[PDB]
RNA sequence: UGGAGAGUUUGAUCCUGGCUCAGGGUGAACGCUGGCGGCGUGCCUAAGACAUGCAAGUCGUGCGGGCCGCGGGGUUUUACUCCGUGGUCAGCGGCGGACGGGUGAGUAACGCGUGGGUGACCUACCCGGAAGAGGGGGACAACCCGGGGAAACUCGGGCUAAUCCCCCAUGUGGACCCGCCCCUUGGGGUGUGUCCAAAGGGCUUUGCCCGCUUCCGGAUGGGCCCGCGUCCCAUCAGCUAGUUGGUGGGGUAAUGGCCCACCAAGGCGACGACGGGUAGCCGGUCUGAGAGGAUGGCCGGCCACAGGGGCACUGAGACACGGGCCCCACUCCUACGGGAGGCAGCAGUUAGGAAUCUUCCGCAAUGGGCGCAAGCCUGACGGAGCGACGCCGCUUGGAGGAAGAAGCCCUUCGGGGUGUAAACUCCUGAACCCGGGACGAAACCCCCGACGAGGGGACUGACGGUACCGGGGUAAUAGCGCCGGCCAACUCCGUGCCAGCAGCCGCGGUAAUACGGAGGGCGCGAGCGUUACCCGGAUUCACUGGGCGUAAAGGGCGUGUAGGCGGCCUGGGGCGUCCCAUGUGAAAGACCACGGCUCAACCGUGGGGGAGCGUGGGAUACGCUCAGGCUAGACG
């Protein structure tokens, strides 16, 4: 079974890419507690079809390119784009801690 | 090693006059019946109260000694017995009576435990009709230990089933003077041995 | 080709053989596909040779290729045999 | 002082100048064929695409041109050469490629 | 079936807290000592440098020759030449040299583990199935001739064979472009067009055997891709230019930014990028009640490497340890022009080091390569050798033997101790001495049968005259540590804060159970100690399982970002959670049982396991999410 994972657009800048992230839960090894973790995934939208916000599922496919190897199976549900602000506001994050 | 060299020391040191001589020990010769204080120049002083490791390791030597069987073979039998299921201190005894050595002395084919040992070392003991010569041969239920036919001639064996007839042995033991054997019916009970040892003594030596 | 043939399991001066399904580029004790027999060629036990015939029938039919002992072995245990 | 393994070593180099040969042929024909199908003419290129094609089988007789890689660039010569005659038509002579 | 604590801060106490000890372990080393055997094990350092021998070849049933020799022919003789045969040598040709063997350098990475994907792939030999092999042509070695070089070797000319190379044909079939259908990433089918096949040899000779060609499938082996897991430093906070993506190409068996053109400006990062350091990873192993900690030697799996670096060729497969090329360092030859070489294969040498083995035997067994076979090769392997390095078995005697020799040590001078210990008495018989003497070895092969099934026959043992069996047969190595407390074991003398001891507390300055010796005792025993390292105790990094008023520890205070956490009621989903079924979890090891070496160590057979992950189905209390509602929190 190709692995099928569900996650956020949060960016459509590229051509026929779209960067998807993607969530977890999972107690922790030693200390039991239900941690959660996330992975941004580089997929295949061969029509420019989905834009940010949207939640999609992707799917294990034949390596496109270096980093992209998944392609976007179907939408779950259309832009909400509040987790897009949550991921860009952890990335607006780093720039206050340099020096 | 065996330890080999003075026994009746023994005898005096633990306490409990042993048997390790096998005669001698019951006749007013053992230096136990005479001199019951431990070997050394300050054995006949006043002894202080020893500690709970003097006692344990005191009790283990004295389980030991009884056997003559070294401290590897000794632990080696002990973690066995603790591995395997049920009593600890009673299984180790019927491993440590299961000794061909042992039970070549109980079957009353030697007068101590140390004759026995080289009764078998010398190829005298046969096992189910072939010949062993290890004392440390464990021997199962039903085994049954026989006199060599070619030792059947021996003036020791002679002597010493001689005196076997209208002894009796022990309730896990058959003997047949006639053909010079006997039979390993069973594993002794703790109630079968009167050994004058704790086991849980010897047990609690070995927790530490 | 994959080959049927022995491994060596006993100790020193103590052979025991176990008849085996494994390709021939790999060493004579290594990851073998099967254990399909084993062989006791001092005779300790009264059972010092067993086989299983069905897989080894399967395994010849699907291209394996028995060494001359292993083939004698199997052919003591009636792989072969057609009457 | 050495081994006779020496002979495997002489047989390579001959191989490598039978196949250097073949190879040096095939895409020579290849580049040919293609400049008559970016001139239009039809008849010709066709002509040599046959040859080419002919070449690449018969390297792939033996372990010069193997595997399928042959089929590759079978392919790559048709395709190509189809696509140019599609920019100036009436594909003549009709030989390798398909009605 | 599983969990022990103790010493030490004080005049005494309770606590906090560190240090230390008792335990187990080792690829160990060192000291003293040292008898036998079995099974294991043995460069942890310089991935430093290596003399020498061996370690990878094999096919005359693919092909033609050279040299040496014999036999028989054409001839009256000679010359010349033909056929058969023996030995030897390479050559051309095929298969193998990519396995096996070594090592841990480098690598923090799809390297490994685990579970998946390949509609994006390959696989020589092997197995099954379908079909085919017609005709013609050519070249290079060997060899003959000549040249260059000190050598390695090299160049030119000429003759020739083939299972060497090529052309045409046959198209079972397959390949490709295009179209259609099914299917859904490049899977499968179908039509026209085009393109592609082959090699012969051996006989028991017109019939089989070893092969050859095309195709489909199996089997095995592998390539690539993905989820999750994988050390330390944040006194490394920002990293990135093939960088991220696209289009089109090149390349490969195959996807890919792998590579290249052009276009877009992206990609990664406190959920720790980048940098630095360290390190093969795992099955397992050691320890631990467990959780966990530590580790990855032997054996098994995967990886990587072959003096350092780079690169392609050949091939089913290599970026090739004992193949090739170039650069660097090194060593050797050198006619100074130039060449040769690569133990981290076995053994051995040397250097380093506290420290790690024989330049041994064998092709008998198992396994591998080539061959129809005979057979050849195999420092893989099977054995032996050396080392108490480990584990296990065993011996240095057994029984009798004085109110108790001597010597030696204490002493109230009465005596006490070494001690049944000894000498002695009787008995067995380690060693050794003889004789017998293996299992491991029945296949390949040959004969019958049908080169099948089946039956029968014969050859072959390194270990080794070893194991084992029988007879004979001598009382015949014991050592090391400790004795103030923890911690089992006490006296005498010498010494006088001296000489020394010491793991921690501590002992010695005149009468030391602590130094040194003696007697005696305790503990282990062919060992005993020491040092080093790991876990343990240590609940002393506290998930299980700790703390912060005064013992180490609440931030000087606030505002607030991310993050963590979230009142009551109803419903949807089923992500966490839970359940069932199923797949996976190699073997070895671990556990249990039985069995084989007289036992054991060792080994064999069988049994039981197991988290995690994949898949199918189910549950909805709780956590999650979505939709709605409430007012006890909060705000107004
Ligand atoms: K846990
Ligand atoms: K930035
Ligand atoms: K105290
Ligand atoms: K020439
Ligand atoms: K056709
Ligand atoms: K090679
Ligand atoms: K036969
Ligand atoms: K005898
Ligand atoms: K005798
Ligand atoms: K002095
Ligand atoms: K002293
Ligand atoms: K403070
Ligand atoms: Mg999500
Ligand atoms: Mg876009
Ligand atoms: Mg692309
Ligand atoms: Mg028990
Ligand atoms: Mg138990
Ligand atoms: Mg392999
Ligand atoms: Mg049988
Ligand atoms: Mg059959
Ligand atoms: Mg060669
Ligand atoms: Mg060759
Ligand atoms: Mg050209
Ligand atoms: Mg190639
Ligand atoms: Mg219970
Ligand atoms: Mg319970
Ligand atoms: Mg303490
Ligand atoms: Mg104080
Ligand atoms: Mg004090
Ligand atoms: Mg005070
Ligand atoms: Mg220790
Ligand atoms: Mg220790
Ligand atoms: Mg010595
Ligand atoms: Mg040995
Ligand atoms: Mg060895
Ligand atoms: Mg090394
Ligand atoms: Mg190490
Ligand atoms: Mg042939
Ligand atoms: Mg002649
Ligand atoms: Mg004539
Ligand atoms: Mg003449
Ligand atoms: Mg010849
Ligand atoms: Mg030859
Ligand atoms: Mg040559
Ligand atoms: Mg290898
Ligand atoms: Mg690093
Ligand atoms: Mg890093
Ligand atoms: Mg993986
Ligand atoms: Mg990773
Ligand atoms: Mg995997
Ligand atoms: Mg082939
Ligand atoms: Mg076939
Ligand atoms: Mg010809
Ligand atoms: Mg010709
Ligand atoms: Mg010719
Ligand atoms: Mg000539
Ligand atoms: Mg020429
Ligand atoms: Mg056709
Ligand atoms: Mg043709
Ligand atoms: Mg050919
Ligand atoms: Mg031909
Ligand atoms: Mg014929
Ligand atoms: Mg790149
Ligand atoms: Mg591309
Ligand atoms: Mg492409
Ligand atoms: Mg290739
Ligand atoms: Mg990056
Ligand atoms: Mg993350
Ligand atoms: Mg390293
Ligand atoms: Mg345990
Ligand atoms: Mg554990
Ligand atoms: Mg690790
Ligand atoms: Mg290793
Ligand atoms: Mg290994
Ligand atoms: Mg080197
Ligand atoms: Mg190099
Ligand atoms: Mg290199
Ligand atoms: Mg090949
Ligand atoms: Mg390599
Ligand atoms: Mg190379
Ligand atoms: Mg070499
Ligand atoms: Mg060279
Ligand atoms: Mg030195
Ligand atoms: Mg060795
Ligand atoms: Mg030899
Ligand atoms: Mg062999
Ligand atoms: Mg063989
Ligand atoms: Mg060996
Ligand atoms: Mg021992
Ligand atoms: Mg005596
Ligand atoms: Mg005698
Ligand atoms: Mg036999
Ligand atoms: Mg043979
Ligand atoms: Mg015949
Ligand atoms: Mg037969
Ligand atoms: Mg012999
Ligand atoms: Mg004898
Ligand atoms: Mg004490
Ligand atoms: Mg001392
Ligand atoms: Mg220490
Ligand atoms: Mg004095
Ligand atoms: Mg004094
Ligand atoms: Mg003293
Ligand atoms: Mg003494
Ligand atoms: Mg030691
Ligand atoms: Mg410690
Ligand atoms: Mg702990
Ligand atoms: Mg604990
Ligand atoms: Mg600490
Ligand atoms: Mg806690
Ligand atoms: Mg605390
Ligand atoms: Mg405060
Ligand atoms: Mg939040
Ligand atoms: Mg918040
Ligand atoms: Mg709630
Ligand atoms: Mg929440
Ligand atoms: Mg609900
Ligand atoms: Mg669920
Ligand atoms: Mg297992
Ligand atoms: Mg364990
Ligand atoms: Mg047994
Ligand atoms: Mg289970
Ligand atoms: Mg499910
Ligand atoms: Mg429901
Ligand atoms: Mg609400
Ligand atoms: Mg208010
Ligand atoms: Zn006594």
């Amino acid at each position: 079974p190709k692995k099928v994972l569900t996650g956020v657009v949060v960016s459509d800048k590229m051509q026929k890419t779209v960067t998807v992230l993607v969530e977890r839960q999972f107690p922790h090894p030693l200390y039991g507690k239900v941690i959660k973790r996330s992975k941004k995934y580089l997929a295949h939208d061969p029509e420019e079809k989905y834009k940010l916000g949207d939640v999609v599922e992707i799917i294990e496919s034949r390596p496109i390119s270096k980093r992209k190897r998944f392609r976007v199976l179907r939408l779950v549900e259309s832009g909400r784009m509040d987790l897009v602000e949550k991921y860009l506001i952890r990335r607006q994050n780093y720039e206050s801690l340099s020096k | 090693g065996r330890y080999i060299g003075p026994v009746c020391r023994l005898c005096r040191r633990e306490g409990v006059k042993l048997y390790l001589k096998g005669e001698r020990c019951y006749s007013p010769k053992c230096a136990m019946e005479r001199r019951p204080y431990p070997p050394g120049q300050h054995g006949q002083k006043r002894a202080r109260r020893p500690s709970d490791y003097a006692v344990r390791l005191r009790e283990k030597q004295k389980l030991r000694r009884i056997y003559g069987i070294s401290e590897r073979q000794f632990r080696n039998l002990f973690e066995e017995a603790s591995k395997k299921k049920g009593v600890t201190g009673s299984v180790f005894l019927g491993l440590l009576e299961s000794r061909l050595d042992n039970v070549v002395y109980r079957l009353g084919f030697a007068v101590s435990r140390r004759q026995a040992r080289q009764l078998v070392r010398h190829g005298h003991i046969t096992v189910n009709g072939r010949r062993v010569d290890l004392p440390s041969y464990r021997v199962r239920p039903g085994d049954e230990i026989a006199v060599a036919e070619k030792s059947r001639n021996l003036e020791l064996i002679r002597q010493n089933l001689e005196a076997m007839k209208g002894r009796k042995v022990g309730p896990w033991l058959s003997l047949d003077v006639e053909g010079m054997k006997g039979k390993f019916l069973r594993l002794p009970d703790r109630e079968d041995l009167a050994l004058p040892v704790n086991e849980q003594l010897v047990i609690e030596f070995y927790s530490r | 080709m994959v080959k049927i043939r022995l491994a060596r399991f006993g100790s020193k001066h103590n052979p025991h053989y176990r008849i085996v399904v494994t390709d021939a580029r790999r060493k004579r004790d290594g990851k073998y596909i099967e254990k399909i027999g084993y062989y006791d060629p001092r005779k300790t036990t009264p059972d010092w040779l067993k086989v299983d015939v069905e897989r080894a029938r399967y395994w010849l039919s699907v291209g394996a290729q028995p060494t001359d002992t292993a083939r004698r072995l199997l052919r003591q245990a009636g792989v072969f045999r057609q009457e | 002082r050495n081994l006779s393994a020496l002979k495997r070593h002489r047989q390579s180099l001959k191989r490598r100048l039978r196949n250097k040969a073949k190879k040096s042929a095939i895409k020579t024909l290849s580049k040919k064929a293609i400049q008559l199908a970016q001139e239009g003419k039809a008849e010709e290129a066709l002509k040599i695409m046959r040859k080419a094609e002919s070449l690449i089988d018969k390297a792939a007789k033996g372990s010069t041109l193997h595997k399928n890689a042959a089929a590759r660039r079978k392919s790559r010569l048709m395709r190509k050469v189809r696509q140019l005659l599609e920019a100036a038509g009436a594909p003549l002579i009709g030989g390798g490629l398909s009605a």
